[PDB]
């Protein structure tokens, strides 16, 4: 009613966390086509690499 | 003590009970009207009796109400009156000069109540802050231009203010 | 500007506006300058000054009669 | 590469702390090594170790040694165990056999650390316990002037 | 691979107009709490305030005080907006928005925040200025004494996850938030990242583009603290626990949502409060904060082991 | 496995980049003892939060003896902390 | 001149437009004008929502408001201070002592203005100055800080 008006910046605050947080999703998979995946071990290191191979020869 | 005393005191120590209570009325003055105003656009209230801008009166034929009769400036804490008089060619007694230091001004209205024929008084004006040492320097014709500018008000205050002067 | 009485106009063209208030006052006498290069932040006349800044209720058109 | 020069700035800013006159250039250069070892770490898989010597070499010992150097005075000052192979991987490196057995269930540095150093190893652990003590002790009998 | 720039001036350039504007947003709530109106003039509502600033500092024509080497002075606000900006790299903002998933990510965030410490002191000993050199130390000097009762919660949190990795500390708690059961953890680690940012009632303190750094360095460290205080307390991205209905919205919100009233507890509490003495700040965290957290450490491990609850 | 330390590496070079430029904008147109105590408690305490780090992680492989040989290190160390305390070094 | 007639204004607009919108002044407290700019500051004036935001130190601001009588014992305090602010600086005096000695102007351990020592862009009479006095001084500042033409001065030299 009043108290809106200091609620302004904060809110371009999380407007500015959001863009943040959004970037790095439409970035990474323009030139990926993937989302980032969380938690690689190096099985899932080495079963992507036997991806990258299997998909360069067919 | 009590150990309910003990327990009930260790517990306000560990919680932050009294620093609870400043938060919500912090908290509580966040979402209130405020007090502040919009200062080129709504001015602070002031009084009839405010003491501003000087300026010099002149009766309403046209004809100015100082007599020169130095008044004023002997009774000007500050010395910042300078008034020069001579015999004008009608044989009235009038001002030649009649300037004020508003720099040496300390705005006490004393002036304005020693004046016999009303002629020295401030105005409500207090926006008149210059950008040159000289321009604080008033003459008479300055002070005559703020009497004539702030005729109308001066004479409502002054008519205000006649039941208690 | 909103909710708000339009008290009179000023020979500038400046508007004077007015608001009811009851028991913490706020926003019950203010200006809207006819103009915007800075305003110049000293345009009100000597009829509408008093008005403004509470000295005499007179609005300022009754103030020149 | 990488490790060529990472290598080269940790000797360069060894050289340095060693022949240092300001003191204060002396400890930054000592920060400079320990910030040189934590990637040559990181080369070797060792993030854990990487992180640590972060924390506790330029992190603890390196700002004690930046108080005592500033408030004080700022005064004035191979063919035998493992031969080395030669660059032939142009084969090499497509015989490289790779066991899955052992990347299904992979731990992580911190954690095969930790599976060991409390339980099959923990006496060695309460030593240096009790030396952490001594120190905590001898700190405050050597420098201690109350009131 | 050319993106990676890319990924990092988008993380990097919002955070700075974001520091911008919570320093208007700081001082736009202190005005409201105080009954007044905070900067209105400029923007629509004060929005244009920041950009005046930086307009206004960058036109000054200021002097260099080259009567040091010159050379740690000058470096000394730029290596602290290196440890300010490089703890972003880690702190994930949705289920895949991280730019490093790091697995010794809690170690790492902790091994950054025990490296700012550097910055204000070499600013405090390359100016001439005794009296500032003693107020550096000092604020050194309480950083470290709240950063081990931080790296202490930390380790209250982590016994509960079973992983360095943020990403997995967030999905944690879909079942409950950890700030429910470990709420004076939660209270705990709040008042340590007042007192490692120089904030609150901790807050016991040249020109130009050096504090310009140093300035926008503390802010992003505000906002970094109240990121990591609703990452591991308040679930991060995670929805609201009840009421399954409102999933359309995305979880970077719900994330900047939190920080957000983390942001509003800073502000809120540096307005209540009256500040802290040197002697009361030093003895409060040695004395308060260490012994609470080591406790809040031996209690969750126990009782995590007693009833085999462990990850 | 450690793929993910080359982003923080160019997000490093990039900061370092980013400040250059922000410095490079205006270019266009006695000793006291206890601040020695405090610093060895922090060592100290470091220590001690560095040997927390793997524990808390491979807490659910040991299970009643790890727990109890952190537990009497966190009783020494205590002991220690007691030391230092009834002494006055935590005071100022 | 088809285009610097143009962008040369614009920039300088820019320029006045930052400059005006944020002025951080230092305010030298002296005497009871100190009590007047601590109600101007207050809730019920609010010199913050123009951008106005006082100072301690000179290294950070812009502005510097003399408001107090100045003696002979403190002058020198005040033209060092003043010499340690950058270059784009300006002095507003405010209230008789510090215009021309006011009341103690016959004083023998009086500066007669503190303009004698300082060079003084806006003079605020009053004894003291209204809050809105005040106001009305800074906003005759800022109307004489939009007057200058730094970039275009700089180009025609
Ligand atoms: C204590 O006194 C002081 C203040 O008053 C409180 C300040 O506000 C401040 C600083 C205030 C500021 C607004 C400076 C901050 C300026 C910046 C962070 C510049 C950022 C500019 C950019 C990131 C480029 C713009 C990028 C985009 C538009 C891309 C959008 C995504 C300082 C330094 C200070 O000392
Ligand atoms: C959803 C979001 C919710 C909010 C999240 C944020 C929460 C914080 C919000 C703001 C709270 C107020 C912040 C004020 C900041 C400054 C406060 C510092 C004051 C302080 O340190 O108090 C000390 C003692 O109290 C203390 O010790 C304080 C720490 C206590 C932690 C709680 C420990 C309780 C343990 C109970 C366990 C029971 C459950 C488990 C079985 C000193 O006080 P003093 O002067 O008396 O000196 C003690 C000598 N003896
Ligand atoms: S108001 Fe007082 S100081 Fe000013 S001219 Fe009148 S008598 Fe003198
Ligand atoms: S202004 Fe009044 S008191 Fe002063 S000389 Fe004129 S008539 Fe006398
Ligand atoms: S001008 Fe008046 S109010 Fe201001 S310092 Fe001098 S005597 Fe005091």
């Amino acid at each position: 009613l009043v108290w809106l008006e200091a609620m302004l910046p904060l809110g371009i605050i999380g407007g500015m966390l959001c863009i943040m947080g959004n970037s790095q999703y439409y970035i990474h998979k323009a030139y990926h086509g993937r989302p980032k995946h969380i938690g690689h071990d190096e099985w899932d290191v080495a079963m992507e690499r036997r991806d990258k191979k299997v998909v360069e020869k067919a | 003590k009590d150990w309910n005393t003990v327990f009930e005191r260790s517990i306000n120590t560990l919680f932050l009970t009294e620093m609870v209570r400043g938060l919500s009325l912090t908290l509580k003055y966040f979402f209130d009207p405020k007090v502040t105003i919009n200062y080129p656009f709504e001015k602070g209230p002031l009084s009839p009796r405010f003491r501003g801008e000087h300026a010099l009166r002149r009766y309403p034929t046209g004809e100015e109400r100082c007599i020169a009769c130095k008044l004023c400036e002997a009774v000007c804490p500050a010395q910042a009156i300078t008034i020069e008089a001579e015999e004008r060619e009608d044989g009235s007694r009038r001002t030649t000069r009649y300037d004020i230091d508003m720099t040496k001004c300390i705005y006490c209205g004393f002036c304005q109540e020693a004046c016999p024929v009303d002629a020295i008084v401030e105005g409500p004006n207090f926006e008149f802050a210059t950008e040159t040492h000289e321009e604080l320097l008033y003459d008479k014709e300055k002070l005559l231009e703020n009497g004539d500018r702030w005729e109308t008000e001066i004479a409502e205050n002054l008519r205000s203010e006649s039941l208690y002067r | 500007n909103i909710g708000a009485t339009l008290v009179g106009v000023d020979k500038f063209g400046n508007k004077y506006y007015q608001k009811l208030g009851d028991t913490q006052y706020g926003r019950h006498r203010w200006v809207e300058y006819a103009s915007k290069d800075r305003y110049n932040a000293s345009q009100v006349p000597a009829e509408w000054h008093g008005w403004l800044h509470f000295i005499t209720d007179h609005t300022g058109d009754e103030l020149l009669s | 590469m990488i490790l060529s020069v990472l290598s080269s700035l940790a000797l360069v800013s060894g050289l340095m702390v060693v022949r240092a006159k300001n003191p204060v250039h002396s400890v930054l250069f000592f920060i400079l090594v320990f910030c040189d070892t934590s990637g040559l770490l990181l080369l070797l898989g060792l993030d854990f170790f990487a992180m640590i010597f972060l924390v506790v070499y330029i992190g603890a010992i390196a700002v004690l040694f930046l108080f005592v150097v500033m408030m004080f005075h700022i005064q004035i000052a191979l063919d035998n165990e493992s031969i080395p192979l030669l660059p032939t991987q142009r084969n090499t490196t497509s015989l490289r056999y790779t066991v899955y057995a052992g990347k299904v269930r992979s731990w992580t540095n911190l954690e095969t650390l930790g599976n060991l150093l409390y339980t099959y190893y923990f006496v060695w652990f309460l030593v240096s316990s009790l030396i952490l003590l001594v120190a905590m002790i001898g700190a405050i009998v050597l420098t201690m002037h109350r009131t | 691979y050319i993106a990676v720039p890319a990924e990092i001036l988008g993380i990097i350039l919002p955070l700075l107009l974001g520091v911008a504007f919570l320093v208007l947003a700081e001082r736009k709530v202190m005005a409201f709490v105080q009954r007044r109106k905070g900067p209105d003039v400029v923007g629509s509502f004060g929005l244009l305030q920041p950009l005046a600033d930086g307009l206004k500092l960058i036109l000054k024509e200021p002097i260099s005080p080259s009567s040091a080497n010159f050379f740690l002075f000058r470096m000394a606000p730029v290596a602290t907006f290196m440890l300010s900006l490089v703890a972003w790299a880690v702190v994930p903002f949705d289920y895949g928005m991280v730019l490093s998933d790091l697995n010794i990510g809690l170690l790492y965030l902790f091994a950054i925040s025990s490296l700012g410490v550097y910055g204000i002191i070499i600013a405090g000993r390359s100016s001439n200025s005794k009296y500032a050199f003693l107020g550096a130390l000092r604020s050194a000097a309480q950083m470290v004494s709240y950063e081990v009762s931080i790296g202490l919660i930390l380790i209250t949190v982590l016994i509960c996850v079973g992983s360095c990795n943020l990403s997995e500390i967030v999905m944690a708690q879909k079942q409950i938030w950890f700030g429910i059961p470990l709420f004076p953890v939660l209270v705990m680690f709040f008042i340590s990242c007042l007192a490692e940012t120089n904030r609150a009632p901790f807050d016991l303190p040249y020109s130009s583009m050096g504090f310009a750094l140093f300035f926008l360095g503390e802010y992003a460290n505000m906002i970094l603290m109240s990121g990591l205080c609703t990452l591991f307390f308040l679930g991060g991205w995670l929805p609201i626990l009840d009421l399954p209905i409102f999933k359309k919205i995305p979880g970077s919100i719900w994330f900047s949502i939190k920080v957000l009233f983390f942001l509003f507890l800073y502000i809120w509490v540096r307005a209540a409060f009256p500040r802290y003495r040197y002697d009361q700040l030093m003895g409060l965290g040695w004395k308060v904060f260490l012994p609470l957290s080591l406790a809040w450490v031996v209690s969750v491990s126990g009782l995590l082991v007693t009833f085999q609850w462990l990850p | 496995m450690m793929l993910e330390f080359a982003p923080i590496f160019i997000y490093l070079v990039i900061s370092l980049l980013v400040s250059l430029i922000l410095l490079g904008v205006p270019f266009l147109f006695r000793f006291d003892i206890r601040f020695y105590l405090v610093s060895i408690l922090f060592l100290i305490f470091d220590l001690e939060v560095t040997f927390f780090f793997p524990w808390a992680v491979s807490l659910n492989k040991i299970d009643l003896f790890g727990f109890w040989s952190m537990m009497a290190f966190l009783f020494i160390l205590t002991i220690g902390f007691l030391y230092e305390w009834k002494r006055g070094a935590l005071d100022w | 001149s088809k285009a610097a007639e143009f962008v040369i204004s614009k920039v300088d607009d820019l320029m006045n437009w930052a400059r005006t919108g944020s002025i951080w002044p230092m305010t030298f407290g002296l005497a009871c004008c100190a009590v007047e700019m601590m109600h101007t500051g207050a809730a019920r004036y609010d010199l913050d929502r123009f951008g106005i935001i006082f100072r301690p130190s000179p290294r950070q601001s812009d502005c510097m408001i003399v408001a107090g009588t100045l003696t002979n014992k403190m002058a020198p305090a005040l033209r060092k201070v003043y010499d340690q602010m950058p270059e784009p600086r300006w002095v507003i005096s405010m209230g008789s002592c510090a215009n021309g000695g006011g009341y103690y102007h016959y004083s023998y351990s009086v500066v007669r203005g503190c303009d004698r020592i300082v060079p003084v862009d806006i003079y605020v009479p009053g004894c003291p100055p209204t809050a809105e006095a005040l106001l009305y001084g800074l906003l005759q500042l800022q109307k004489k800080i939009n007057r200058r033409k730094d970039f275009l001065h700089w180009w025609n030299k």
